[PDB]
């Protein structure tokens, strides 16, 4: 696949496995991932300092939803503007 | 034969023999007409 | 030997031929310019690569070009 | 025709001595050789790489072997801050008895060289304790050398030569190099530390004999598989731990203490083990990015083609770059050299500030040697990166296939780039030199209070942000109330802040107006070196003076005296000029590092703080003052152990100055002189029996520049190395 | 493929050569020189089989003298005389140097060094049966001997005792 | 510490890279 | 023979220039090295006898650096003994004969290298022809056997940890010393 594109909007095929996913699915999931991820970071690090005996694996895993939410909102915009 | 003899045997060979054989071989190589 | 090439912007002024100290070049008939002649390089085995020809050439960019190449006793200018 | 060089008929037919010189100088430029194919090229490069790896492993083997056999490692580990480590024995029949005695003062009964490489410190840290440990190491690396050598031979045999497609499988190579070469290597090193280095540090022998039966931690892997990983952090080495003993020793194998072990003045081994385990995970994950044989993952070509900013400011973006890079070994080598050049500098900077090897912070000469070594290597790598960038533009760049991508748009505004680099270099130059000269004149006339002394407040603020309290900026880690301070207070911050705020280490040195001026000097050096190299690369294909330069190649003498004269017009000539600037810049920064440390270690920081703001201070208090031990290595009254450095110092001056002959006097003078010598030989009786096979000629125009630069550079290093070593040995 | 009957076998493995069950899920054969790999497998087979036989026998039976009376195989290494080991190494060395040319020539057939003293593989059809079974016993022995060694390291007991 | 025997073993082993280097050199 | 004949061709292909001058895997080199090995074992035997019977004067005495200079020094601040220096001098005699013989040979003698267009002697094989007397055969028989002897004696010393002289002396039945 040639992924080169012109104009203002990429053509959905840049999303790979997620090319057929609807715009609303991406947009809602991006908000959820950002809020849950932000909460994990807050609970882990900001609500009381992190200690050697207070590392929750779920909060560490959950923190990865913050960068993931970025990707989801870019994909959401791409689908929105492509009509999907 | 012991190990403390080795510098006195080897250093003259690496310094005064190996280089001059190498120089001689390289000289013969670069002058060959073939 | 050095490569000498003459490009089609030549105006047949003869200055390169006059400049050359090894008689590499000569003027031959041509239709392409008002002077009705072009420079030619039939004897590049005698070219020393001094580039006096290029210094002499009035066109912009040059119409004669010397590409220095495989050295010989001739090209290195040896009298020994 | 004289066969050598077999790879170039053009050279082989040359009847002069130039044939031999140019044969040697073009032997590794495989692309230029007669009848080279793209496949043969990659195969020959691959085999050459195996040869190079073998040489690295033989060199390491030799270091281990010589220390095992002739060193004093076993004695040194009993008193590391007092005993001098031995590099190897001396056997030199030119020595007189007085020199034998001078070099036989290191405990042992035979002349030796002291090591400044830091190998003893390294090996002791990582768990080596005996000459038998070293010896087996040496034996092992002999075998690895041979293995690579064999693989080199094997991969040139018909049925084992890899295909061109194998060599351009970018995704597979990246997956394996990230996850395997980096990731697993890092994981295995964390294994070594946990199983061997850390026990040995706590007085326990662990070796091949007992390691299968000796658990790194009493709990074993039970906590690991139950996710009770905090067990491995409990019970760190106390602050009273005596290295290589059980006194004060802990049980923890993984920690995040921060800062330094108080005794060894080096990073905690349990922190280092945990560092390596953590990055191993990241590298292994990173190496699952690219698509190989199972459909998941990314194509590099697809990523590149898609990265165009939609607003159009980057044109067509990265379209075409995949092919450009994939078909150019020079592009790839330039990327590799640049990246490695940055990393080598980072090693120099981080190893002086945050040493990992026990007692190395006490070995001042070693610290100085190691910093200077790595910064010089980095300098060379950076120049090479740009050299190969220029070579790329001539040999491999296809304008058609890069139209309006980010690479093509660099060429489109090359005058803007070059003219701005020119401006910034002039701006830094005029003002930095100007302030230094203001300061010199005003101090010379007896008014140091008239000096312009700018506090480096931005750098001091960055120190404060990492928790340096001295300046009172009350920002981030230097404020108690900050969220940054709160977040790390139960983890690394206690250990880190102690190290930062300790004045008797190199972790965030105090900085003042002296440090301000020399940083702008360094900035001048970086910008100007870059100017020369960038102008080299961007004008490599052509200029107004020579619009068809790409037709002449990377290196050529000139284009003759027409059009005003064209000496040094090639892109190679930019490399040559940049080398002088790289050496200058490295001079300034290594002088800086060394003087800053001489005065720190000597307990007279005020000397640096007051003398460094005017140039006579450097000349007098650095160069002139510290030369004294060196130049007295030998004198009319006798010799000491600095004799060899004294001699090398003068050797460096001689080689440097000989370079000036080649750089200043140019070819035509010499060719006329050699003619008269050819005449004399042929007309001298007896002598004229003997006849040359190769007609003697003066070196070529480019050859002179290269030989001059080689002498200049070798002389530069062989002058500075003895000074930096003997200065420090002489003082401490 | 056969061994993995849901996957397809790689292109190189057609099912003609001895030992071919189409077992190469990673598709190593696509990149690797197969002729040499076959020679390498057969070599590991033959070394493992001798090693497997050696392990079980020298537990029970013993060469005369106190030096060669160690029931534990891994403990026997340090007891046996060095000069004894040098002779075995020099012997193995001479064989490997003699065979080196054939191995990298790829003229003869993998594992074939013209060693049939008794002339057991007279017929080509018998040779085929023997060649498959060599690999089968060899593959089995390769796992087993690694089984034996690891078991000794873990427990500290000779194969029969444990 | 290190014996004559150990130094001779090293020298003998160093012939392996020596010979192989010769082979690689020639093949290149 | 097929293994050996092929091995010779392989070496000749790799090194044509050397093999053409009789250097390397050649019958020329086999014979010459045989001659040196035969002389060599005599020299070892004579050394063992001379040491035993006390022919070398002040054998264990160390040389002075003032008289003999810096070359007396060894690796670990050890000095060369008189015995070792003397044995070296004995070899220097025959090394200088060798150099003379190689560069300026007798008209009749066997030369070191092959002539411009001289072929090698045909390989003897696993067993040469058994011809008693001063023959090329008998020379090659004794040369091969001597070189085997040197290989064995050296190998024995490192493996067992005994001195070459001790191995040779015990091999002859404690006759030399
Ligand atoms: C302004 C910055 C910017 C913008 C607007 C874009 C825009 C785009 N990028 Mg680019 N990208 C950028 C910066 C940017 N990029 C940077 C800095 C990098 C790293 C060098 C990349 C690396 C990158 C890659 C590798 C790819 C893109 C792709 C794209 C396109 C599709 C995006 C998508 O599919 O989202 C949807 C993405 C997701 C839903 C995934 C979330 C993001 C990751 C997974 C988070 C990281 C998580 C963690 C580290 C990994 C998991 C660990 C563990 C669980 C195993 C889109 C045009 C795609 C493309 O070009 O198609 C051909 C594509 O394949 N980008
Ligand atoms: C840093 C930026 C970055 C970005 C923008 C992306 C973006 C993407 N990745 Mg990548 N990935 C990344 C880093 C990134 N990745 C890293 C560090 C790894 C190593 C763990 C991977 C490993 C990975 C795999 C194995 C795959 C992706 C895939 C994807 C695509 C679909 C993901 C999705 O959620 O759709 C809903 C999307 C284009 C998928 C894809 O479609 O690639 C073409 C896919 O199979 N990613
Ligand atoms: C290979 C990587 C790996 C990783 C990252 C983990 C991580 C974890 N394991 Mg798991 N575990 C593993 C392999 C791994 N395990 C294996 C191979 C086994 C054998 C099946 C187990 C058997 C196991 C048990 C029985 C338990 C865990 C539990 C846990 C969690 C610890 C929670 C806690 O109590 O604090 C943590 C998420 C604990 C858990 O999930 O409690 C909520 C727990 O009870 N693990
Ligand atoms: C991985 C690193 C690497 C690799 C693989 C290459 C590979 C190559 N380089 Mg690049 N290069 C590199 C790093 C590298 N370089 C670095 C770090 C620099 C900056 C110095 C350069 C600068 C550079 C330039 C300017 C050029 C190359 C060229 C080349 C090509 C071969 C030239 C040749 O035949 O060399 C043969 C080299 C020599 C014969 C020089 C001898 C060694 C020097 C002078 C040091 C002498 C030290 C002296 C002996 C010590 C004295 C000791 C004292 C005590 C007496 C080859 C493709 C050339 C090319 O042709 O590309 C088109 C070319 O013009 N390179
Ligand atoms: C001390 C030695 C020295 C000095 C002072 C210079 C200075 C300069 N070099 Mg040069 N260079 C040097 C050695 C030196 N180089 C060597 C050994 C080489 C190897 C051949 C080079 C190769 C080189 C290259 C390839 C380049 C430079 C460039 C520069 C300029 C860099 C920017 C700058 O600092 O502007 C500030 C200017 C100065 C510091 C110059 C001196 C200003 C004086 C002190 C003003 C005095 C005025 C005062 C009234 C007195 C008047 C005197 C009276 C008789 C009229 C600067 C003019 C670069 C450039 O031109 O960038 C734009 C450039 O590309 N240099
Ligand atoms: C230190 C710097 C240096 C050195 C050593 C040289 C050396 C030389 N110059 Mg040069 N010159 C220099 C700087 C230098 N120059 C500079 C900066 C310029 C630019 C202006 C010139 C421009 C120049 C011109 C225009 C001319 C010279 C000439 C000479 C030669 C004079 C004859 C002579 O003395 O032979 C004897 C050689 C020496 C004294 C050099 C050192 C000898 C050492 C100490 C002894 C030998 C050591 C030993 C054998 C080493 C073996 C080691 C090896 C086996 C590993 C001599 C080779 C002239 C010439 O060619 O005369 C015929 C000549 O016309 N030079
Ligand atoms: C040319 C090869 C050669 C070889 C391989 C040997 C080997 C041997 N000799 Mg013999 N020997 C040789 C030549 C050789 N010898 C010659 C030329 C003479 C004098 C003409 C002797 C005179 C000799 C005596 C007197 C004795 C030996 C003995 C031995 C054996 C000593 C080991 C042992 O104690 O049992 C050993 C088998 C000893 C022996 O027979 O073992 C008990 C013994 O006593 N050798
Ligand atoms: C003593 C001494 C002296 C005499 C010195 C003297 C000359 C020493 C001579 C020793 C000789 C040369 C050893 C030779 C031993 C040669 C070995 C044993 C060859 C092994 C070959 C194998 C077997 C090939 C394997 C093959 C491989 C490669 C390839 C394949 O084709 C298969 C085969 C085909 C098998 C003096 C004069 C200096 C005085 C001093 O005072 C005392
Ligand atoms: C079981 C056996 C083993 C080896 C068996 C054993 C050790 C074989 C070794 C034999 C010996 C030691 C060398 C004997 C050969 C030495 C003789 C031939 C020397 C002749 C000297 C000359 C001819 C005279 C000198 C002259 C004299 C007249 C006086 C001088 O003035 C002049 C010259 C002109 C120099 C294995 C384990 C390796 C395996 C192999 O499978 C079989
Ligand atoms: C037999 C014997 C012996 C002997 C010994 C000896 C005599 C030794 C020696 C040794 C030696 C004498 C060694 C050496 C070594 C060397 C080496 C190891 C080298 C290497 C090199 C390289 C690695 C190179 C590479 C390269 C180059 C540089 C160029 C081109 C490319 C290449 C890559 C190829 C004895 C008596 C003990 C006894 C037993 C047996
Ligand atoms: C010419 C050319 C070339 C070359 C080039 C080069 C040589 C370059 C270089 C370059 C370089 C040499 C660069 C560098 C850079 C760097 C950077 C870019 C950095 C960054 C950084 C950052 C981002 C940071 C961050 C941070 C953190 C992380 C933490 C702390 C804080 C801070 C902020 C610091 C090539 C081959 C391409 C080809 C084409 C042409
Ligand atoms: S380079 Fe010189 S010799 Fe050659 S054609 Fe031009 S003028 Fe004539
Ligand atoms: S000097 Fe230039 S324009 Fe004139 S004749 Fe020569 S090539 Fe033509």
């Amino acid at each position: 696949k040639d992924t080169f594109w012109t104009g203002k909007v990429p053509p959905s095929t840049v999303l790979g496995i997620g090319e057929k996913v609807p715009s609303a699915a991406y947009i809602i999931s991006s908000v959820v991932c950002l809020l849950v991820g932000s909460y994990c970071v807050y609970e882990s690090n900001l609500l009381s300092p992190l200690t050697v005996t207070t590392i929750n694996p779920l909060y560490v895993l959950g923190s990865l939803l913050v960068p993931y939410s970025w990707g989801l909102h870019v994909a959401g915009w791409i689908q929105l503007k492509n009509g999907k | 034969m012991t190990a403390s003899y080795l510098p006195s045997i080897l250093v003259p060979i690496i310094g005064l023999v190996f280089p001059f054989i190498s120089m001689a071989l390289f000289f013969i190589y670069v002058e060959q007409e073939e | 030997a050095h490569n000498v090439k003459i490009y089609d912007t030549c105006i047949g002024c003869t200055q390169c031929v006059r400049a050359c100290p090894c008689d590499v070049l000569e003027m031959v008939p041509w239709d392409g310019c008002k002077a009705l002649q072009i420079a030619s390089a039939p004897r590049t085995e005698d070219c020393v690569g001094c580039k006096r020809c290029e210094t002499a050439c009035p066109t912009d960019f040059l119409s004669i070009r010397v590409y220095l190449g495989a050295e010989t006793s001739r090209s290195m200018g040896l009298a020994y | 025709v004289t066969k050598f060089p077999k790879f170039s008929q053009a050279l082989a037919q040359d009847p002069t001595t130039r044939r031999i010189w140019y044969g040697i100088a073009t032997a590794h430029d495989f692309e230029s050789h007669d009848n080279i194919t793209e496949e043969n090229l990659y195969q020959r490069i691959f085999a050459s790489h195996f040869g190079h790896l073998a040489i690295i492993f033989l060199w390491t083997s030799g270091n281990l072997f010589h220390v095992a056999w002739q060193g004093n490692f076993e004695k040194w580990i009993l008193n590391p801050t007092k005993i001098k480590p031995i590099a190897h024995a001396i056997w030199d029949p030119h020595f007189g008895q007085a020199a034998l005695k001078a070099f036989s003062q290191t405990g042992v009964d035979y002349p030796t060289n002291i090591s400044y490489s830091g190998l003893y410190h390294w090996w002791y840290t990582i768990g080596i304790r005996t000459n038998n440990d070293l010896y087996l190491g040496a034996l092992f690396l002999l075998v690895i050398s041979g293995l690579f050598l064999f693989a080199g031979w094997l991969h040139l045999q018909p049925k084992f030569k890899p295909s061109l497609a194998w060599f351009k499988n970018n995704e597979s190579r990246l997956n394996h190099h990230l996850a395997g070469l980096f990731g697993v290597s890092s994981l295995a090193w964390a294994g070594h530390l946990v199983h061997v280095a850390i026990p040995e540090a706590r007085g326990q022998h662990v070796g091949w004999d007992n390691f299968l039966s000796t658990k790194p931690h009493p709990a074993g892997l039970e906590p690991f598989f139950k996710g009770q990983w905090s067990v491995y952090a409990d019970g760190p080495d106390s602050m009273n731990h005596v290295f290589n003993t059980s006194e004060g020793a802990g049980k923890a194998i993984l920690t995040f203490l921060g800062g330094f072990h108080p005794q060894t003045k080096s990073l905690w081994l349990t922190d280092i083990a945990h560092h390596h385990l953590a990055i191993a995970v990241i590298f292994i994950i990173a190496g699952h990015m690219y698509r190989t044989n199972w459909s998941i993952g990314h194509s590099l070509k697809e990523i590149l083609d898609a990265h165009r900013a939609p607003g159009g400011r980057l044109g067509d973006g990265h379209k075409g770059l995949f092919e450009t890079i994939n078909n150019s070994l020079h592009f790839q080598l330039g990327l590799a050299l640049a990246s490695l050049g940055v990393i080598t500098s980072l090693v120099a900077q981080h190893m002086y500030a945050m040493p990992s090897y026990v007692f190395i912070a006490n070995d001042f000469t070693t610290q100085a040697a190691l910093y200077t070594h790595h910064q010089y290597i980095a300098g060379f790598l950076m120049v090479g990166a740009f050299a190969h960038g220029a070579i790329f533009f001539i040999r491999d760049y296809n304008p058609e296939q890069n139209k309006n991508n980010v690479l093509a748009r660099m060429l489109e505004h090359k005058e803007a780039i070059i003219s701005h680099l020119s401006w910034v270099s002039l701006f830094l130059g005029f003002h930095t030199l100007g302030i230094y000269v203001h300061n010199d004149v005003v101090v010379a006339f007896g008014s140091p209070e008239k000096q312009i002394l700018i506090e480096p407040v931005f750098a001091q603020w960055i120190q404060a942000a990492s928790g340096k309290a001295l300046y009172g900026f009350n920002i981030l880690l230097s404020s108690s109330d900050s969220v940054a301070t709160r977040a790390g207070e139960s983890l690394w911050l206690p250990g880190w802040l102690k190290g930062v705020n300790d004045t008797n280490n190199s972790l965030f040195l105090d900085i003042g107006p002296g440090d301000f001026l020399v940083h702008h000097a360094i900035a001048l050096g970086l910008h100007t070196t870059t100017l020369i190299l960038v102008k080299g690369a961007l004008d490599a294909r052509g200029s107004k003076l020579m619009p068809d330069k790409k037709d002449f190649g990377y290196s050529f003498p000139c284009d003759g005296p027409g059009r005003g004269g064209t000496c040094d017009i090639s892109a190679w000539d930019a490399f040559y000029l940049a080398m002088f600037w790289m050496l200058n810049t490295l001079g300034w920064l290594t002088f800086y590092w060394h003087w800053k440390h001489l005065t720190l270690w000597g307990g007279n920081v005020n000397q640096f703080n007051e003398s460094s703001t005017y140039l006579m201070g450097w000349f007098r208090d650095y160069l002139w003052l510290n030369s004294s031990p060196l130049i007295n290595g030998y004198n009319p009254y006798g010799v000491n152990n600095l004799s060899v450095w004294a001699w090398m110092f003068l050797f460096g001056h001689l080689v440097w100055a000989t370079g000036f002959m080649f750089l200043i006097s140019w070819r035509g003078y010499w060719q006329e002189l050699i003619e008269t010598l050819a005449w004399a030989h042929e007309r001298t009786p007896l002598a004229n029996l003997i006849k040359w096979k190769d007609k003697p000629v003066a070196l070529s125009i480019v050859q002179a520049r290269l030989v001059g630069l080689a002498h200049f550079a070798v002389g530069y290093i062989l002058t500075y190395a003895p000074f930096v070593i003997a200065s420090t040995v002489g003082k401490f | 493929s056969r061994a993995l009957p849901f996957l397809e076998a790689p292109k190189k493995l057609d099912g003609k050569i001895p030992g071919d069950a189409g077992f190469d899920p990673l598709y190593i054969s696509d990149n690797m020189n197969l002729d040499y790999l076959r020679a390498s497998e057969i070599k590991h087979c033959r070394v493992a089989m001798l090693a497997a036989l050696g392990y079980i026998t020298q537990e029970f039976f013993h060469l005369p003298g106190d030096v060669f009376n160690e029931k534990h195989a891994l403990a026997a290494i340090h007891k046996v005389p060095i000069e004894g080991w040098i002779q075995i190494i020099l012997f193995i060395s001479l064989v490997e140097i003699a065979t080196f040319r054939t191995t990298f020539s790829f003229d003869r057939e993998p594992g074939d060094f013209g060693f049939d003293p008794l002339g057991l593989a007279k017929s080509p059809q018998l040779r085929r049966r023997y060649q498959e079974s060599e690999i089968r016993n060899g593959r089995l022995a390769m796992i087993a001997v690694i089984g034996f060694i690891v078991q000794e390291l873990v427990t500290g007991k000779s194969v029969v005792e444990q | 510490m290190i014996n004559d025997s150990q130094i001779f073993i090293a020298l003998i082993l160093s012939l392996v890279p020596a010979v192989l280097a010769l082979k690689l050199a020639r093949e290149l | 023979l097929g293994i050996f004949r092929q091995a010779m061709k392989d070496f000749a292909s790799e090194y044509p220039d050397f093999v053409s001058r009789g250097l390397g895997v050649t019958s020329k080199a086999e014979r010459w090295n045989g001659r040196h090995a035969m002389f060599g074992l005599l020299a070892i035997v004579l050394t063992g006898y001379a040491k035993g019977h006390g022919w070398i004067p002040n054998a264990d005495q160390v040389l002075d650096m003032q008289q003999w200079g810096t070359l007396v020094m060894e690796g670990f601040n050890q000095k060369i003994t008189n015995e070792r220096a003397i044995v070296l001098v004995a070899h220097i005699h025959v090394l200088l004969v060798s150099i003379a013989a190689a560069i300026a040979p007798f008209s009749f003698q066997d030369r070191l290298l092959l002539r411009p267009g001289e072929k090698d002697e045909e390989p003897a094989g696993l067993l040469p022809p058994f011809k008693l007397g001063l023959t090329k055969e008998a020379e090659l028989w004794n040369g091969r056997l001597a070189m085997l002897g040197v290989t064995f004696i050296v190998a024995t010393s490192i493996i067992t940890g005994q001195s070459i002289l001790d191995v040779v002396n015990k091999g002859l039945g404690n006759i030399l010393y």
